[PDB]
C-alpha cells in the first residue's frame, strides 16, 4: 500500500465547494477518502459513508530481472504484458538494439490474440557483453484489431503506448580489491 | 560471535528468481571484524 | 552502528569552531544524528544496559553502554536526547560495581579481546574517559574509584594498549606529573619510518610473518596513535618543537586513508577522524 | 441532538398515582453536521489530477484524509470513528 | 419548588448533584497499520464536554517507543483551530 497522498488541512468559505487538486501516485489500489470537519459555532461531523476512488491502466507491461549479472552470461528476459479491456486484442513487443549489451536474436515471434484478464510471457535472449550499469528499453504498439480476431477494430482504439526502463549491473568476476595511498602537503610557496 | 580452531559448519537454502544458464562462480569472504588482515575466501559453484 | 555518529559532533564544532559551519550541512548532520539515534535507541535493554545484536540478547554489554552512554551525551547539543536513558544508563554503571580489589569489572566478553587479562583495567580506563568527555568533573564516587584504580598502576599493566588508555585519562585529568611522565615514557618506545612516527602493537607474543601476522595495516596502532596525538595536543602549550611532532604523527595517521573515510574499522576510524578534528583545530590558514 | 443511548419515559399522573415507563433506545450517531465529501470521478489513471469536491457546515476549518483500503482489510479499527468520540464523554447515560 | 397562589400552595425541595467537566482531547491517527519506511501524520483534535472547539497548547506530546523512551518531543504546541497538525518521518529500521 502507498502513502497517504493528501494531507491538507483547508478550510471551508462561505456556503461550502471547497475543491482539493492533488496527484495521485503510482500504486494500484484503492483510495477510501474521510474527513473530520470542525466548526467553532456547530461542531464537527465525521462522514459516514467515505467517498472511494480507483486508478488503474487498461496495458501492463512488467520486467523481473535480477539485481546483478556475471561479464558474458547469457540471461534471458522475461516481459509480461497484461490486457484488461473488455476486447481481445493484439499485441508486438519490440527491444531497442544497444551496442553496449548484445542481444541474441531467439527467432521467436508470435502475436497472441489475448483477452481481458490475460498475461503473455515474451522472452528474449542476453548475453552480459558489458560492464556497469545497462539500461532495458521495452515497446509496445497495440495493433489489436478489437472485435475478437476476425472483427476489425474500426474506431475502437488508435494507440496505446507502454515503455518502461530497467537496470542491470554486471560486474566482473571475482572480488573487489581496493589500495589506497592517502598524501598530506605542506607547501610555504613550493612545488612537488 | 568467534571462530575457534574447531571447524564451524553453515549452512542454508536459496530458491531461485530469474533464471540464467552459463552460471559462473561466485564468491565467499570472510574476515575478522576489528582484524581485516586475517581473512579468507573460497569460491562457491552451481551444484549441477 | 555508533560509526556514522561518533565522529559527527566532533566534525561539527571542528566546522562551527573554524568558521566553516554552513546552514545546510548543519541540517543535514542533524538529520543523520537523528537517524542514526533511531538505529540506537533499538538496541537498548530494558536494565538501561546497551548490548548489540538485538535479536540475540545476552546480559548486556557494559562496554558498548559506556560508549553509548559517551555518544548520546556528546550529541545531545543538537538532536533531543531522552534524559531518563542517560540517567538509567549510568545507574547501571553505578551497580555495576563488581569491585575485583581495587579494580571495576567488565561485563560481555565480546569487545576486548585483545587486551588479555587487562581486560577490566582497561575498561575501567575507557569508563573514567567517557566520564571525562561527558562534561563531568572528578566529584562523583565512580570518578574517584576510576582514578584511584588508575593511579595504583605505574608499576603492573606492561601493555601499550592500556598504556594508551592510561595517557589519555592523565591528559584529560589536567595533571604536571604523572601525564607527562608517562608521555615520556611512551615517547621511547615510537617506531619512526620516513617522515613518519606511530607506535606498534607491541604483541611480543608470536612475532612471525607466516601465521597470519603478516598484514601490515593493524587496525589496533592507528587506535594507539591518536591517543598520543589527542594527549599530546591536549597540552598547556604545545611548542614549536612540538609542531613538527604533530606534523609526523599526523602524516602516518592520515596515510592509512581509504577511499571513503572510513580507516580500518569502526572503534578505529572514530578516534583518528576525532584527533584530525583537533590536530586541524590548531592550524588554519584564512586563504589557502 | 440525540447522542447514543437516548432513554424514554413517559408517565401518567391519574388522581393520586404517578406512573412512569422507561426504554434505552439507540440512535445512529450523526453529530449534528452535514459533510459531502466525495470526488469529480470514478476512475482514472495512475498519474491523473484527482478533483475532490467536499461540502460542510459555513465557516468551518476541515480536515481531510484519503488512505488505501487494504489497511481497513488487515485492521479495520480506525481511530476516532463515530462511536469513539461519543464514548469519550463522561456520563453520557445516567444510571442511580 | 413554590406553588404560592390564591388556593392551596405546595412547596417543595429535591435534591441534586453538580459535577464539574473536562475537555476530550483526541488523536486522528490515520494509516491504522504502519510499515517502516513511511510517514506518520499526527492529528491532535481538543474538544469541549460538548463537542465544540477550543483553543488548547500543548505542552509534552510525544512519542514511546516499546523499550520505554522518548524518541521525538514537541514544545508549546497551540491549536491554530482546536486542531494541531503533527508530522514524523519514521525510520527505515523501525523497530516492530
Ligand atoms: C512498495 O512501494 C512502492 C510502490 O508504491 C515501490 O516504490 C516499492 O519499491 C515497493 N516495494 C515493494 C517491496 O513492493
Ligand atoms: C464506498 O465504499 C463503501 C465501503 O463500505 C460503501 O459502503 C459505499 O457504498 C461506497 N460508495 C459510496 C458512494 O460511498
Ligand atoms: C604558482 O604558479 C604561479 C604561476 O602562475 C607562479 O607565478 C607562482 O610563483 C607559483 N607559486 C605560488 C606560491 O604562487
Ligand atoms: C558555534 O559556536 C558558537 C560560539 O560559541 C556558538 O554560539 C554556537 O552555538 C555554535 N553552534 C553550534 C551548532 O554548536
Ligand atoms: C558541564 O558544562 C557546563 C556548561 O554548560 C559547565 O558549566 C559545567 O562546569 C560542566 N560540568 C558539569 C559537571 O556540569
Ligand atoms: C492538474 O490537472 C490539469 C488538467 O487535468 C493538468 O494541468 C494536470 O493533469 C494536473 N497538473 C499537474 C501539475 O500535474
Amino acid at each position: 500500500f502507498s502513502e497517504t497522498f493528501l494531507w491538507r488541512l483547508v478550510s471551508v468559505d462561505s456556503e461550502g465547494q471547497n475543491t482539493i487538486t492533488e496527484t495521485v501516485p503510482d500504486t494500484i489500489t484503492k483510495w477510501q477518502g474521510s474527513m473530520f470537519c470542525v466548526s467553532e459555532k456547530e461542531g464537527f461531523g465525521i462522514t459516514k459513508y467515505s467517498a472511494n476512488f480507483t486508478s488503474f491502466l487498461p496495458f501492463f507491461v512488467e520486467l523481473s530481472l535480477p539485481y546483478s549479472l556475471t561479464r558474458e552470461e547469457i540471461l534471458v528476459m522475461k516481459a509480461f504484458v497484461s490486457n484488461y479491456l473488455e476486447e481481445c486484442i493484439k499485441i508486438i513487443v519490440t527491444l531497442q538494439p544497444s551496442a553496449d549489451f548484445e542481444v541474441i536474436p531467439q527467432d521467436v515471434k508470435q502475436d497472441q490474440c489475448i483477452c481481458s484478464g490475460g498475461r503473455s510471457s515474451y522472452s528474449w535472449n542476453i548475453i552480459a557483453s558489458s560492464l556497469g550499469r545497462i539500461s532495458f528499453i521495452v515497446s509496445a504498439e497495440t495493433t489489436h484489431i478489437g472485435a475478437s480476431c476476425d472483427g476489425p477494430s474500426d474506431q475502437s482504439q488508435s494507440t496505446r503506448k507502454d515503455t518502461v526502463i530497467q537496470t542491470i549491473l554486471v560486474q566482473p568476476e571475482g572480488i573487489r580489491k581496493e589500495e589506497t595511498s592517502s598524501n598530506l602537503v605542506c607547501v610555504e610557496d613550493s612545488n612537488v | 560471535n568467534a571462530v575457534p580452531l574447531k571447524t564451524i559448519q553453515l549452512s542454508f537454502k536459496v530458491l531461485i528468481g530469474s533464471r540464467v544458464l552459463n552460471v559462473k562462480s561466485a564468491s565467499v569472504y570472510v574476515y575478522d571484524y576489528y582484524e581485516t588482515g586475517e581473512n579468507g575466501f573460497a569460491s562457491y559453484s552451481q551444484p549441477c | 552502528n555508533l560509526a556514522r555518529m561518533a565522529p559527527i559532533p566532533y566534525v561539527l564544532e571542528y566546522l562551527n569552531n573554524t568558521n566553516q559551519l554552513t546552514d545546510e550541512l548543519l541540517q543535514t548532520a542533524v538529520q543523520f544524528l537523528n537517524e542514526g539515534y533511531y538505529r540506537q535507541l533499538r538496541y537498548k535493554l530494558p536494565s538501561g544496559a546497551y548490548d548489540a545484536f538485538w535479536s540475540s540478547p545476552s546480559d548486556g554489554s557494559s562496554w558498548l553502554s559506556a560508549y553509548t552512554f559517551k555518544t548520546f551525551e556528546k550529541a545531545k547539543k543538537y538532536i533531543y536526547v531522552d534524559g531518563k536513558i542517560q540517567q538509567q544508563t549510568l545507574l547501571y554503571l553505578q551497580t555495576s560495581q563488581k569491585l575485583d580489589n581495587g579494580c571495576f569489572k567488565a561485563e560481555g566478553n565480546l569487545f576486548m579481546r585483545q587486551c588479555g587479562q587487562e581486560r577490566d583495567l582497561c575498561f575501567t580506563a575507557y569508563l573514567a574517559i567517557a566520564l571525562l568527555e561527558s562534561n563531568y568533573s572528578s566529584g562523583m564516587t565512580l570518578l574517584d574509584d576510576a582514578l584511584g584504580c588508575l593511579e595504583a598502576a605505574m608499576s603492573s599493566a606492561s601493555t601499550l594498549y592500556f598504556k594508551s588508555y592510561t595517557v589519555y585519562v592523565f591528559t584529560l585529568v589536567q595533571n604536571w606529573e604523572i601525564r607527562n611522565t608517562l608521555l615520556n615514557e611512551l615517547k621511547s618506545k615510537v617506531v619512526s619510518e620516513r617522515g613518519t612516527l606511530h607506535w606498534e602493537r607491541e604483541d611480543k607474543l608470536g612475532q612471525e610473518g607466516i601465521p597470519l601476522y603478516y598484514p601490515n595495516y593493524s587496525p589496533a596502532e592507528v587506535e594507539i596513535t591518536a591517543y598520543m596525538l589527542l594527549s599530546i595536543a591536549k597540552g598547556s602549550d604545545p611548542t614549536h618543537d612540538d609542531l613538527t611532532y604533530m606534523a609526523q604523527i599526523s602524516v602516518w595517521l592520515i596515510q592509512q586513508q581509504n577511499s571513503y573515510g572510513g580507516f580500518r574499522s569502526t572503534q578505529d576510524t572514530v578516534v583518528a577522524l576525532q584527533a584530525l578534528a583537533f590536530y586541524a583545530q590548531l592550524l588554519f590558514k584564512s586563504n589557502a | 441532538d440525540l447522542a447514543p443511548g437516548a432513554e424514554l419515559i413517559v408517565y401518567c399522573i391519574l388522581d393520586l398515582e404517578l406512573i412512569a415507563d422507561t426504554i434505552s433506545l439507540d440512535i445512529e450517531k450523526c453529530f449534528q453536521n452535514q459533510v459531502s465529501l466525495s470526488f469529480s470521478d470514478d476512475l482514472g489513471p495512475t498519474a491523473s489530477n484527482v478533483s475532490l469536491n467536499l461540502s460542510a457546515a459555513p465557516g468551518s476549518l476541515c480536515g481531510v484524509k484519503v488512505i488505501d483500503s487494504s489497511l481497513l482489510l488487515i485492521n479495520p479499527y480506525e481511530s476516532l470513528s463515530a462511536s469513539g468520540v461519543y464514548y469519550s464523554i463522561p456520563y453520557l447515560s445516567l444510571f442511580g | 419548588l413554590s406553588v404560592s397562589g390564591g388556593g392551596e400552595d405546595i412547596k417543595d425541595r429535591k435534591a441534586v448533584v453538580i459535577a464539574p467537566l473536562n475537555t476530550i482531547c483526541l488523536i486522528q491517527m490515520d494509516k491504522p497499520v504502519y510499515k517502516p519506511g513511511c510517514k506518520v501524520r499526527f492529528r491532535l483534535i481538543s474538544l469541549n464536554t460538548m463537542l465544540l472547539p477550543i483553543s488548547e497548547k500543548y505542552t509534552a506530546v510525544y512519542l514511546e517507543d516499546p523499550s520505554g523512551s522518548r524518541i521525538a518531543q514537541w514544545q508549546n504546541q497551540e491549536s491554530v483551530g482546536g486542531v494541531v497538525q503533527l508530522e514524523f518521518p519514521l525510520i527505515s529500521d523501525a523497530a516492530p
